[PDB]
């Protein structure tokens, strides 16, 4: 809707599911994904995508 | 140029948070503490520095159900860092599994919102 601005965004928000990342029962990556998520998400890294990616036009 | 306030009780999430973060206002301010929250709500409603860094859910708790929402919050919310709480259990007890099943199961089944709508739920929530 921010781009092709025709339609609303009517209704409130529920059922809030944080996207995550799911793996198999065994994987040697799972502990080393979850921290590198969080130190990115900590040093913002992730606001900067979004700046520059998705939240970029108005209408 | 004016006196501004950090007040930030000790023993509590939000001076290990700025100390562990941005260790620079701590000091300016580290004897600036209130005793309690009760006190600390005195020492926002007597003017003498309009500050407080506390907890979100506290705080947008005691702004909804405050006497006529006179005192506000900066920001829709913009919390520092969105953690959240948690529930403690031991190291390596055998009920962490089933306790996180009935939490998700419980966040499922649209009951908690009715616990935050019973005793967390604002006067001025839907007041602008």
């Amino acid at each position: 809707a921010s781009q092709k601005c025709d339609l609303v965004t009517t209704g409130e928000l529920f059922f809030r599911s944080g996207f995550g990342i799911g793996m198999r029962k065994d994987s040697p990556w799972k502990q080393n994904v979850s921290l590198s998520i969080l130190k990115s998400h900590e040093n913002g890294f992730m606001e900067d995508l979004d700046k520059t990616w998705v939240r970029y036009q108005e209408c | 140029s004016p006196p501004f306030r950090f007040g930030t009780v000790p023993n509590g999430s939000t001076e290990r948070n700025i100390r562990n973060n941005y260790p620079y206002m701590h000091q300016y301010m580290t004897k600036f503490n209130q005793k309690g929250v009760e006190d600390a709500l005195v020492s926002l409603k007597t003017g003498k520095l309009d500050a407080f860094i506390y907890d979100a859910a506290v705080l947008n708790y005691k702004a909804g159900r405050d006497e006529g929402c006179k005192l506000v919050t900066i920001g829709s919310g913009y919390i520092f860092a969105t953690t959240g709480y948690g529930i403690a259990l031991q190291k390596g007890s055998p009920w962490k599994r089933q306790i996180d099943l009935a939490l998700l199961q419980f966040v499922g089944d649209g009951e908690m919102e009715e616990l935050e709508t019973l005793w967390l739920t604002g006067i001025c929530h839907n007041e602008k």
